[PDB]
């Protein structure tokens, strides 16, 4: 799992060719979801575009790419803690 | 004998060459028909003389020459089921008055079985659903399969027999081609009864850790849940789920959407096990003037197995007591023979219900 | 396309929106998603009771998206041939190149998946065969958006934790018992093709059932028909439906100590 | 385990669930409780003719006014027993009055709906949940004569006709039928050694049948050989007539 800063350069990533807004979340989106996935963001960029179709704006609302952050923590479920892969 | 009868026939139907065909089945309809062989092989062909274009479907077994491969006759699908053949049987033996006794059990299940196919418009006033699947469980040694058996007589007509060890195969995934193959003949023959025995050896909830090579049984059941309630509701016949285990199956498997009617077997009370020893009666030898009232009720409550023991363990006295026919002396022998003298296992008697 | 709409289920609503947002939305609407780049989920992961609609759902949202539906059982793609199984899962995305816009459909999907090395036995490996191909194929040149799997199976306790991600299930959508008012609406549906005296309240028989999947909703309507039929009763009554659902099951006839 | 501390996921238990199977085996125990007091009877199930029959009880006299019937395994009983003699006397110490049955019958199950070891808070006397039951019966100042059922798993029940033991079930049905608020001392008497005999395989006589009754009079009287005898005969003339 990467570190703080490792995950603050895919939000980039996901959002770039995507259509957003210029007020789109830095650092507040790795302090939403802690420990309940941290690896797949791009879960998070297919729940934001739902938030945004039922307001009906084409741009995403930063407010609800923090909302399909929280979702996700009740998204998977699947456990699958590994700290015996180690070696 | 008909020697001469056939042979006469032979310089048509056999010197020339019209019958050798080399099986196959076929895959895409383009309407140029994809046909793979036997052998893994393919080509395409297009129809043939007589060969409507109707007649071939999608994945069907077709007939090819085997010099110029060209379509001549259609064959039957599936010809790769051979051990659920032998299931079909013909004229049973227990007929629907050898059960013991007019009960509940009798009563339920010639109305969500015999009655439907007997009489199809009588629920069709009311626009009802009749139950696809029954329930029968019960303690052994009540004789559950002689009430099923007493259903297929009435019924007249094609009757499947599976074996729970069937599902089970000698190769790992064959067991999905056995449930299937179960279906299968229910399309291609209406109206038939398919009977399940002892699905315990499959049935059930198994969860997970603990074994780790018993992962095989669990996926019969799974696919015969697809094959029994899919994605498309595809049923006819009516199904029948029979064990001796019912607290160890899926508990899933109890539930609706499969069995409808559940009729759970009980003990005869003292009227119920007196009409044992009634249709007994007419067989073997019985003295006039006997009352077998008074002998079902010198025995306790137990299964119908150990009933019918007592009518023929009593004309076993008359050979080492001496004695002409059955009297009433050796009926009470055999009250401390077939009861008393059997206390030591051989028995249930509320042994197997949960654990 | 089967035969199955939307307007012969009630009260599922909740657990229908679900459903509209994965294989109905994002087809009509892809020409908005191109626009914002936004991908649209892969599939959705259906779990709860078995005696759910499950089956009749998923069933009524194929029929309005008016497009080819592909079938493919989990328990089918273990076959006694090696290979065979994991060339069902490959042809079964090859039919969604040549027909773009089509619907895949997985029922019980843990019927395919494990561990196994620990413990005895070595595990089997005639099974994750064609699991590593569902990881594969969706890995590929599918998830255009266009290959969307609806994911159907029992419990969420025994599956594979990688089975799960943003490129093969997306919403995981939960189906609890129905409440009051769903029940109600299921349960007229069932018997819109009997014949009574239009004097049955539903919402009472609402209260009635206590914690029933849409399975053992069905069965009241069954029985409902059979209670009338043995009495040769015109109609069915208000009476029948309550009698119909009453039955033992359960914990009931205790042969067990304490009570008291 | 499936002990006490393994509780089952269906709501149940184990041991003491199987506890009931021990009172199914046991000895046919009839009685019935009526205003003109209660009549009790057990069958002692002789083996072998070198059997003592007065030896052996199967009825046990807890008090002058309130006694009991044993049916069952007789080493769990007969705890119950000696703690049912020492309430019965420790009740009269702090008071000196005719107890209740019904309380009688609690203090004897307060010792006896408590099995285990280590508790916190309570000493444990006992050991095993039991598979033994008994019928206490009695007569107080109050409620009259009371007939009641001793389960070792949960609270007791005041029963007007009980049976238990193997001919539980068959002298069950016979109780809800020929059981009435009107019938006499003599017409009770009557009835268990009608119902005792169908139930049992072997001849009825003295040996292996012993009956006792509580009255307000005589209090607990036990029926000798001679005056049970004297009962059967009287048996036997009614079905001769019947």
């Amino acid at each position: 799992l990467p570190n703080e800063a490792g995950r603050l350069e895919i939000f980039k990533i996901h959002t770039a060719k995507v259509k957003k807004t210029g007020e789109f979340d830095f650092e507040a989106a790795v302090k939403m979801s802690d420990g309940f996935n941290g690896a797949d963001i791009r879960n998070c960029a297919t729940e934001a575009g739902f938030f945004a179709i039922r307001d009906d704006r084409d741009h995403i609302n930063p407010d609800d790419l923090m909302k399909a952050v929280r979702k996700v923590a009740e998204v998977k479920k699947l456990e699958g803690t590994i700290e015996y892969q180690k070696l | 004998a008909p020697s001469h009868l056939w042979d006469i026939m032979g310089d048509r139907q056999r010197l020339g060459e019209e019958h050798p065909l080399q099986v196959a089945r076929c895959t895409k309809i383009i309407k140029k028909y994809v046909i793979n062989l036997k052998q893994i092989a393919k080509f395409v062909v297009g129809l043939g003389e007589r060969v409507s274009p109707t007649d071939i479907e999608e994945g069907m077994r077709v007939g090819v020459d085997r010099s110029k491969y060209n379509i001549e006759l259609p064959l039957p699908p599936r010809i790769d089921p051979s051990v659920t053949m032998m299931t079909v049987e013909e004229k049973p033996d227990v007929t629907y008055s050898d059960v013991g006794g007019c009960k509940d059990q009798i009563e339920k299940l010639r109305e969500v079985v015999e009655l439907p196919l007997l009489s199809p418009e009588r629920f069709a006033t009311l626009g009802i659903d009749p139950p696809k699947g029954i329930l029968l469980y019960g303690p052994p040694g009540t004789g559950k399969t002689l009430c099923a058996r007493a259903v297929a007589n009435r019924t007249d007509a094609t009757f499947i027999r599976v074996i729970g060890s069937e599902l089970v195969q000698k190769y790992v995934g064959e067991g999905a081609r056995m449930v299937r193959e179960l279906f299968e003949m229910a399309r291609t023959k209406k109206a038939c009864i398919i009977f399940f025995d002892e699905i315990d050896a499959v049935g059930g909830a198994r969860f997970d850790d603990g074994a780790g090579g018993d992962n095989e049984v669990q996926r019969t059941m799974l696919e015969l849940i697809t094959q029994l309630d899919g994605f498309d509701p595809r049923g006819n016949i009516k199904v029948m789920f029979a064990t001796n285990r019912p607290n160890t199956l899926d508990p899933a498997l109890l539930r609706p959407g499969r069995i409808d009617r559940k009729v759970e077997f009980s003990l005869p009370d003292l009227e119920g096990r007196a009409n044992i020893f009634r249709i007994h009666s007419k067989s073997m030898s019985v003295e006039r003037g006997i009352r077998w009232e008074l002998i079902s009720r010198l025995c306790p409550n137990s299964t119908g197995a150990e009933l019918r023991s007592v009518c023929t363990e009593a004309g076993m006295f008359a050979i080492r007591a001496r004695r002409k026919v059955a009297t009433e002396k050796d009926f009470l022998k055999a009250v401390d023979k077939v009861i008393s003298g059997y206390k030591k296992f051989s028995s249930t008697s509320r042994y197997m219900q949960y654990n | 396309k089967p035969t199955e709409t939307y307007s012969d289920v009630g009260g599922l609503d909740k657990q229908i929106e679900e459903l509209v947002e994965a294989i109905v939305l994002p087809m009509k609407r892809a020409d908005k998603f191109k626009d914002m780049g936004i991908r649209a989920p892969k599939g959705a992961l259906m779990y709860g009771p078995p005696g759910t609609g499950k089956t009749l759902l998923a069933r009524a949202c194929a029929a309005q998206t008016n497009a080819t539906f592909l079938k493919l059982a989990a328990p089918q793609l273990v076959q006694m041939y090696i290979g065979e199984g994991a060339k069902l899962v490959r042809d079964a995305f090859a039919l969604a190149k040549e027909k773009a816009p089509t619907i895949i459909f997985i029922d019980e999907l843990d019927a395919i998946g494990t561990k196994r090395f620990d413990s005895e036995k070595s595990g089997d490996r005639e099974v994750q065969r064609t699991m590593l191909e569902l990881l594969n194929q969706l890995d590929g040149f599918s998830s255009d958006d266009r290959v969307k799997v609806l994911a159907a199976t029992n419990r969420v306790d025994v599956l594979d934790p990688a089975l799960l991600r943003s490129g093969r299930l997306d919403r995981k959508i939960e189906f609890p018992l129905p409440s009051e008012d769903s029940r109600a609406q299921i349960l007229q549906i069932h018997s819109r093709k009997m014949t009574t005296d239009d004097d049955i309240n539903w919402q009472e028989l609402a209260r009635s059932t206590d914690e029933f999947n849409g399975a053992q909703l069905k069965a009241v309507t069954v029985e409902a028909g059979m209670i009338a039929l043995r009495n040769g009763q015109s109609s069915v009554k208000h009476e029948d439906f309550v009698e119909g659902i009453s039955e033992v099951q359960a914990r009931k006839s205790k042969s067990v100590s304490f009570y008291a | 385990d499936r002990g006490v501390s393994t509780f089952s996921p269906e709501g149940r238990l184990f041991q003491v669930e199987y506890s009931l199977e021990a009172i199914k085996l046991g000895s046919t125990a009839i009685g019935i409780a009526t205003k003109e007091g209660v009549v009790l009877g057990v069958e002692k199930r002789a083996t072998s003719p070198l059997l003592e029959s007065d030896s052996i009880e199967k009825i046990v006299e807890i008090d002058r006014h309130i006694g009991c019937a044993m049916s069952g395994l007789t080493a769990d009983a007969r705890s119950m027993i000696e703690h049912a003699r020492t309430a019965a006397v420790t009740h009269n110490l702090y008071y000196d009055e005719d107890i209740n049955v019904e309380s009688l019958t609690q203090s004897v199950c307060d010792l006896a709906l408590r099995f285990g070891e280590g508790a916190s808070g309570e000493e444990r006397l006992m050991s095993r949940p039991f598979g033994v039951a008994l019928l206490i019966a009695g007569h107080d100042a109050d409620d009259g004569y009371q007939l009641f059922h001793a389960e070792p798993s949960g609270t007791f029940y005041r029963y007007n006709a009980k049976a238990i033991g193997s001919g539980s079930e068959g002298a069950q049905a016979e109780l809800l039928n020929e059981w009435h608020s009107s019938l006499t001392l003599k017409e009770a008497e009557l009835l268990v050694l009608k119902i005792l005999k169908q139930v049992m395989e072997e001849k009825l006589d003295e040996n292996n049948a012993q009956l006792s009754c509580i009255t307000k009079q005589d209090g607990f009287k036990i029926y000798d050989n001679e005056k049970t005898a004297e009962l059967i005969k009287e048996l036997k003339e009614k079905e001769a007539a019947e």
